[PDB]
């Protein structure tokens, strides 16, 4: 019922802060489950070796301050709320060819009564691709996308890949190319600023090969 | 300061509506929610529903059609109405002041309660007979005197002894059912010099029929 | 909804004892658990909320603890005015309550003050008669009453009722009433109340008759 | 030879395996360069790795000679 979901959203957000990490002790690391969903190759520049892909950047974490009791709100166990209103780990795509960080659309999130969040915002990424020179009578190229939190480091927000591979379940195949291979690898990355404090990326790559 | 009182008739006959009230003081209902709970006999408590601080309401989904909660912020009263009654809805009925954290709620305060029993039987008038001893042994600081409350319906019943100056000397006992109507006793210990000199008198009250009476000892 | 079971069901302990009540849940409760005290004929009082937050006003002898599924209330040094029923309750997934742990006090033995009262003038007019016997202030609750009409006993038409332990002195109290017709009352002469408690070898006896 | 390594987290001193007896440090700007500084990679190599115009490799043959640039060598 509308009335209960209205009240629910008000009650949840009266004393909410989107600025603080949703943790009880500030030593807790927020666990974010990350997954890249590849949807469609929408452009292929062979001169500059750039491919524009349509993706969704699927994210999952738990916000402890957004739990509720379903009996208080007519048995409602989930709501959709705008992603602008909540705290987010600020996971971004980079190694982008034209415009260094990828702009991701802010779709609504699925929230549930345990404070679980699922967010699957769409984006357009532009990879740079390396030509694979091992054996290419049939041409092959390797395109990769890095994911990581823009500001938070590994001792505040840990990103964890949901799978070893990018999700190709809603991937619309091409007429010219085929994805030979595709994996995700998580890395610990260190920067000059910060000897003691690591950062985290997940690099998804796919090798696209031309059909005969 | 923070108080709740639950009022309402002890007897309601089946296939009818039950109307309760929760008079409140110490706080405003606009800033604090108020819930309704009850404890069925030989069972645990359960939450019936809530009057929100913002005026709206929410109900136990099992009682959803029967219930309807309202309020009057000037009168500081929260109301309950519960139609289509039956024998299975026999118990004590409390209202509570709810505290919160973010979207979560819990029950902070309570009122005394109200017993509510569902049977067709007529509200019976009590009988308060006196109980006074025959022999008087010594002039000592302890002598027991009592009142016999016989044949009333329904529970509870509340006994008073010389207004309320009895205090720590009084005992009253659980009532017993003999044939569909209750019966109870109550006593008090005094100095044995008091009983002959002062007049001795108890007074009883019964909420279902509004019954009231006083009796002095004919020693 | 989450079902909750409190142990021990009934608890006996003396003053100054360190008692611990438990409250295990069928599913994870995630620390959203409260405790309240219910004395007889009084408004229930909240002791603890969110597992271990002490309510403002409540004695420091009460404390809470637990996580996940198992929770505990502790009373470190038991006072006499803590004699009540103690209910736990959960408030993240519906609102469910615990079965109840009843707290009873251990004590020194006490002997009942037995008195007897013959049926009054008012009741005799109505065509009925009730002889009552009050056994006040004793411990333990191990008491047998016996009525006698001209020396032989009468089990028929007797209704006993024992109270719950007194708040002040931890004693029980009993009252039994023999109900008779006016016909059956003065059909006999000697009316006697015979009380057996372990604070005497022989029974205590109180009685009257026509004189 | 013992080398610092960004293979682990936090950074650790590791016995560089047989054949690989140089310790190295590669640095390069990524997208975060203006806020966090250059990326820092530390490890083992047999021969000194391939520099690229944007990268900045260095090499050395002594124990713990490739620390993080905000930590002391040796
Ligand atoms: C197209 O382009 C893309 C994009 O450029 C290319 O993508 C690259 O693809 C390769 C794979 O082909 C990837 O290499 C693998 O990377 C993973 C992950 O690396 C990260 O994590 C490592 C370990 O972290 C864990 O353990 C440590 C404890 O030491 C712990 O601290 C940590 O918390 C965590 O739990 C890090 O060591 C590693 O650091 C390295 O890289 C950094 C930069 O990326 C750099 O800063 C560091 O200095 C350091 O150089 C990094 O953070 C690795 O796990 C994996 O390593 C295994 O495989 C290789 C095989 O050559 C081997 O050298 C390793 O010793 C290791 O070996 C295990 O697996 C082998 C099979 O894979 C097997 O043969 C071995 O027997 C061994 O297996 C044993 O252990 C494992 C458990 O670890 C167990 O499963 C087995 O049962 C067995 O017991 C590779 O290095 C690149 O990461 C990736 N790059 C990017 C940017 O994505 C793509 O390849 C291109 N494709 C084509 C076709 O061209």
């Amino acid at each position: 019922k509308s009335e209960h979901e209205t009240r629910l959203e008000a009650k949840l957000f009266e004393d909410y802060s989107s600025v603080v990490r949703p943790v009880e002790d500030h030593r807790e690391i927020v666990q974010v489950t990350v997954g890249l969903q590849l949807i469609q190759l929408i452009n292929v520049d062979e001169v500059n070796q750039i491919v524009t892909t349509n993706v969704r950047l699927k994210q999952q974490w738990v916000d402890y301050n957004l739990k509720w009791n379903p009996d208080d709100y007519g048995g409602v166990k989930k709501i959709h709320i705008p992603s602008e209103k909540i705290w987010r780990p600020d996971v971004v795509l980079y190694n982008n060819a034209d415009g260094d960080f990828a702009i991701v659309k802010f779709t609504k999130v699925l929230l549930d009564y345990t404070g679980h969040i699922t967010w699957t915002p769409p984006a357009i990424f532009k990879s740079y691709c390396e030509i694979i020179v091992t054996h290419f009578p049939f041409d092959e190229q390797n395109c990769s996308m890095k994911l990581g939190t823009r500001t938070y480091d590994g001792s505040a927000v840990a990103i964890n890949p949901e799978s070893d591979q990018p999700d190709l379940s809603n991937f619309m195949e091409s007429g010219e190319w085929v994805i030979k291979e595709a994996r995700g690898w998580k890395h610990w990355v260190f920067y000059s600023c910060c000897p003691t404090t690591p950062y985290l990326d997940i690099t998804y790559h796919f090798v696209m090969q031309r059909l005969p | 300061e923070v108080q709740l009182q639950e009022s309402g008739p002890g007897l309601v006959q089946p296939s009818e509506t039950l109307s309760l009230t929760c008079t409140v003081s110490g706080f405003s209902l606009t800033s604090y929610s108020v819930s309704w709970l009850r404890q069925p006999s030989g069972k645990g408590p359960e939450w019936m529903g809530r009057m929100w601080d913002d005026g709206g309401t929410v109900y136990n989904s099992g009682l959803k059609s029967r219930l309807s909660i309202s309020r009057d912020t000037s009168k500081n009263q929260v109301f309950l109405k519960m139609n289509s009654l039956q024998t299975d809805d026999t118990g004590t009925y409390y209202c509570t002041r709810d505290e919160r954290i973010r979207a979560i709620n819990w029950f902070a305060y309570w009122g005394q309660g109200t017993l509510v029993t569902v049977s067709s039987a007529e509200t019976t008038a009590p009988s308060v007979y006196p109980l006074a001893p025959g022999t008087a042994l010594k002039s000592n600081s302890m002598v027991t005197l009592g009142c016999l409350v016989k044949g009333y319906f329904p529970e509870p019943v509340t006994v008073t002894w010389n207004s309320g100056a009895l205090s720590s000397g009084v005992h009253t006992f659980p009532a017993v059912l003999q044939s569909g109507l209750y019966t109870l006793t109550s006593s008090v210990t005094v100095p044995s010099s008091t009983w002959p000199s002062q007049t001795v008198t108890c007074n009883v009250a019964h909420p279902g029929q509004q019954h009231q009476r006083w009796t002095r000892k004919l020693c | 909804d989450i079902v909750i079971t409190q142990s021990p069901s009934l608890l006996s302990a003396s003053v100054g004892d360190r008692v611990t009540l438990t409250c295990k849940g069928s599913q994870n409760i995630d620390n959203y658990l409260a405790w309240y005290q219910q004395k007889l004929g009084e408004a229930p009082k909240l002791l603890i909320y969110k597992t271990n937050s002490l309510q403002t006003g409540i004695p420091s002898r009460f404390s809470g603890s637990g996580s996940g599924t198992d929770y505990t209330l502790t009373i470190s040094s038991l006072h006499s005015e803590d004699l009540a029923t103690y209910y736990c309750y959960q408030y993240i997934n519906g609102y469910t309550f615990g079965t109840g742990t009843k707290l009873e006090l251990k004590r020194a033995d006490a002997a009942p003050t037995v008195s007897i009262f013959p049926p009054s003038t008012e009741q005799l007019a109505t065509g009925g008669a009730s002889v009552v016997c009050l056994m006040n202030n004793f411990y333990p609750r191990d008491i047998s009453v016996k009525w006698k009409i001209d020396g032989t006993e009468r089990r028929d038409g007797v209704l006993d009722s024992v109270t719950d332990q007194d708040s002040k002195d931890s004693t029980y109290s009993m009252s039994s009433t023999l109900s008779l017709t006016k016909a059956d009352y003065e059909s006999h002469n000697l009316y006697t109340c015979e009380v057996v408690h372990k604070t005497s070898s022989s029974p205590v006896v109180k009685s009257f008759n026509r004189n | 030879i013992v080398c610092h390594t960004t293979a682990t987290s936090p950074i650790s001193a590791v016995t560089c395996p047989p054949g690989e007896n140089l310790c190295y440090r590669k640095m390069w700007c990524d997208v975060f360069c203006s806020s966090r500084g250059k990326v820092v990679e530390l490890g083992c190599a047999a021969t000194c790795p391939s520099k690229k115009p944007y990268e900045e490799v260095t090499c050395c043959s002594t124990d713990k000679c490739n620390p993080h640039p905000k930590q002391r060598p040796g």
